[PDB]
């Protein structure tokens, strides 16, 4: 249907008059969402006299299961079965179901201020494309404008485990103060829909003693 | 169903809709029936847990049959 991985077969555009709901769509009741040529009653059902192709029927049990571009959307709906609109749609899914389980990657979490941060681990997925990140280790407030601190992209990446994205606050005013407290804030989504993700930490550069 | 190096018209059965529902006729079993493989068309996913366990839809017939596959595989 129109927004799941999910079922099957009935043909629209939008709200004009001669609209059946679940994707795709095989004749004229135009365009755009969906996935396949055409725009109304569909199936490559496959059976019959034409079980090369479908069984296209007229009772209305007839199959194709899902979403896309040019099949039910956008129409001034003259494209018969009567009537007879401006109207739209627009649909394009991504998978959701059941939910369970943690998903971990990307740890690692103690160089204070200073140098090239190293890894900087704070999580999500979903958007298009992902994200940003900043500049950290780990705590209460940075000491600005010192030797830099730095990167996080040596953070052990994977984009749609949901399990690395952004932490944005600032030390664009970079530090050497002391204690493992200079910027921290990270806090962001799980996963996935039949096992989700979970959260860790800042990004990391070293402060020393050579005493 | 030919054309001398041209289109067969191509084979394939689709009376036999449920595969492994009905087909006992060979270990331990000398019955279940030939109405069991053709009328009842959604064999498969109705073997899993509680997730996705509904279709089973699409078959291949013979004796025209395939015009969208396989008509080519003498045409």
């Amino acid at each position: 249907a129109q927004n799941i991985t999910a079922r099957i077969g009935e043909p629209l555009v939008l709200k004009c008059k001669g609209a059946p709901k679940k994707p795709p769509q095989r004749l004229e009741w135009k365009l755009n969402t969906g996935r396949t040529e055409a725009w109304k009653v569909l199936s490559p059902q496959g059976g019959g006299p034409w079980d090369s192709v479908a069984r296209v029927l007229p009772n209305g049990s007839l199959f194709l299961p899902a979403v896309g571009i040019q099949d039910e959307g956008i129409f001034r709906c003259q494209a018969m079965n009567r009537n007879g609109k401006e109207t739209k749609s627009n649909y394009r899914v991504r998978v959701y179901q059941i939910p369970g389980k943690p998903e971990i990657v990307d740890s690692a979490s103690e160089l204070t201020a200073g140098v090239p941060n190293k890894v900087g681990t704070c999580v999500s997925e979903g958007s298009y494309p992902a994200g940003t990140l900043s500049w950290h280790l780990d705590g209460k407030p940075l000491v600005p404008n010192e030797k830099g601190v730095s990167v996080k992209e040596q953070t052990r990446r994977h984009p749609e485990t949901g399990l690395f994205t952004l932490q944005s606050e600032l030390m664009v005013t970079p530090a050497r103060g002391g204690d493992p407290r200079p910027t921290f804030s990270c806090s962001f989504s799980p996963g996935l829909p039949r096992h989700r993700a979970l959260r860790t930490a800042p990004i990391q550069p070293r402060v020393w003693e050579p005493v | 169903f030919k054309d001398p190096n041209a289109p067969k018209r191509p084979p394939s059965a689709f009376f036999l809709f449920c595969s492994e529902y009905r087909p006992k006729i060979k270990g331990e079993h000398p019955g279940l029936s030939i109405g069991d493989v053709a009328k009842k068309l959604g064999e498969m996913w109705n073997n899993t847990a509680a997730d996705d366990k509904q279709p089973y839809e699409k078959k291949a017939a013979k004796l025209k049959e395939k015009y969208e596959k396989d008509i080519a595989a003498y045409r």
